[PDB]
């Protein structure tokens, strides 16, 4: 194993002085990520994986074997999002939140949205299989459930589905913010699901702050996405690039945002909407410290800007 | 065979229903009115036809970013 080095882009999204105050290990809280699976033995990941499930060809699956991954590219998101910080490898935005890993794209990385939306459900239910076992209408952030916090959906797809949407629809009233990346085309507007209103599309920027030609058009935020460094199977490390690698930046500052919240205040916050400029909700949060770039205000290329772990935080706990 | 997903009234759907068309239930959500079945291609027409389904989708495909 090589000796631990901070990624640029955690880095440049200001997470190393929030560490202080949290690195995302408060109990009630975790991110699900919807991608290839995960290299569940990996040195630098295994201690954050606390549930890993499989939806692949509508069969869920929690058999480890079905969930690893096979292809590396959720691999490399988890890392990015909450990679340990000791003396390997690399490190997370949140470098001790639970990840739930679930595994909705194949050894392919295509995936069916069958299977995604089951693993949306799923991200929701939790171990458990329920919703809100204790039927008080409190899902993300009630500790005794299970639910995940924040879904992480590096993919995307043309379609606009009723079913998926009334899923995404579901997990934002059940409290949690669900983030996506905003495509690879160098389209006018983002892939689905990160075109729907209930979830923050994620521009990609590189290290000289500017954005990526690849990267799909009015996002809501951008954050580092090119020559990033992160996990990869098996319990090695590779670089890459795509609206893919920025997104689990974004997921790991909200897991930052609400794992401060809740430790200081013992609730969470409410998700808001794409226009929300106030400190009152994540997204608003969110919007308000980003690092602006580009035009002033919010503009087709980097959205409300670059998010920023440090400011958030400040902004929420305060 | 192909697999789609329908929409359904629960008021009117019980999954016993989809064998009659030669189909078979993949999922059943647990938190939105809809199914996950496998039917022939020249089922789908029968499927729209049966009054608890209220839309019939194709299954499309995602991509990693
Ligand atoms: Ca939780
Ligand atoms: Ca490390
Ligand atoms: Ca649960
Ligand atoms: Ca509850
Ligand atoms: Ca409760
Ligand atoms: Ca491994
Ligand atoms: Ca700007
Ligand atoms: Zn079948």
């Amino acid at each position: 194993q090589p000796a631990q080095t901070i990624p640029w882009g955690i880095e440049r999204v200001k997470a190393p002085s929030v560490w202080s105050i949290t690195d995302g290990s408060v109990s009630v809280i975790q991110v699900a990520v919807l991608d290839t699976g995960v290299d569940y033995d990996h040195p630098d990941l295994a201690a954050n994986i606390a549930w890993c499930v499989s939806t692949l060809r509508g069969k869920v699956s929690t058999k480890l074997r079905d969930c690893a991954d096979q292809n590396g590219h959720g691999t490399h998101v988890i890392g990015t999002i909450a990679a340990l910080n000791n003396d390997i490898g690399v490190v997370g935005v949140a470098p001790g939140v639970q990840i739930y890993s679930v595994r909705v794209l194949d050894a392919r990385g295509s995936g069916s949205y069958s299977d995604i939306a089951i693993g949306i459900e799923q991200a929701i239910l939790g171990p458990d299989g329920v919703a809100d076992k204790d039927g008080d209408g409190i899902i993300a952030g009630d500790p005794d459930d299970d639910a995940a916090e924040v879904i992480s959906m590096s993919l995307g797809g043309p379609a606009d589905d009723s079913y998926l949407y009334d899923m995404i629809i579901q997990a934002y009233n059940a409290g949690i913010v669900i983030v996506a990346a905003s495509g690879n085309e160098g389209a006018p507007s983002p892939s689905y699901p990160a075109a729907y209103p209930e979830v923050i599309a994620v521009g990609a920027i590189d290290s000289n702050d500017n954005i990526a030609s690849f990267s799909n058009r009015q996002p809501e935020v951008s954050a580092p996405g090119v020559d990033i460094l992160s996990t990869y199977p098996d319990d090695s490390y590779e670089t890459l690039m795509g609206t893919a690698m920025a997104t689990p930046h974004v997921s790991g500052v909200v897991a930052l945002i609400q794992a401060a919240y809740y430790q200081k205040y013992g609730k969470i916050l409410p998700v808001g909407t794409f226009d929300d400029i106030s400190k009152n909700t994540v997204r608003g949060i969110l919007h308000i410290t980003a690092d602006d770039l580009g035009p002033t205000g919010w503009d087709a290329d980097y959205g409300y800007g670059v998010v920023r772990a440090a400011l958030a935080v400040q902004a929420a706990l305060g | 065979t192909i697999r789609v997903i329908v929409s359904v009234d629960k008021a009117k759907f019980n999954p016993h229903e989809v064998l009659g068309i030669g189909g078979h239930i993949v999922y059943q959500f647990k938190l939105i009115p809809a199914v996950v079945v496998d039917v022939p291609a020249n089922a789908v027409g029968k499927l729209k036809k049966m009054p608890s389904v209220e839309k019939v989708e194709f299954d499309h495909q995602a991509v990693l970013l």
